[PDB]
């Protein structure tokens, strides 16, 4: 978002608030099976086992 | 032309108890000394707005604040 703020002393300024990059990956879920339609989604859960970074 | 200024101005206290003073006469040993503030007028809290760009100010009220006296007694 954006502010423009008129202060009752007189100021007028403008404040822009961002965020980072990796707010990406809370906007981004991960579906029980990628590649099929929600309609149907199996297996119930996605499940993975291997190295960590993997 | 040619006057003297002598007031009839009495000023008298009635205490907390019916005792009485003539602070003019001092017929009780006691006279109001020289400076007093608080007689005449009482303080008022005028309050004005001045919000925005427009020229000058906007009334919003004024009050009647508590009358402060300050004033002393020459005993003899």
């Amino acid at each position: 978002h954006y502010d423009i703020v008129r202060t009752k002393e007189g100021d007028v300024y403008m404040e822009v608030v961002f965020k980072h990059d990796y707010e990406e990956l809370k906007h981004i879920y991960v579906w029980a099976n990628p590649f099929l339609r929600p309609e149907f989604q199996f297996p119930k859960l996605w499940v993975m086992f291997g190295p960590a970074k993997w | 032309a040619s006057r003297l200024l002598d007031p009839d101005t009495l000023v008298e206290l009635e205490g907390v108890n019916g005792e009485w003073f003539d602070l003019t006469n001092g017929t009780e040993g006691i006279y109001l000394a020289t400076e007093v503030t608080g007689l005449l007028d009482p303080p008022v809290k005028a309050t004005y707005e001045e919000p925005g760009n427009f020229p000058g100010a906007r009334y919003l009220n004024h009050r009647v604040l508590r009358r402060d006296l300050v004033f002393g007694v020459e005993i003899l």
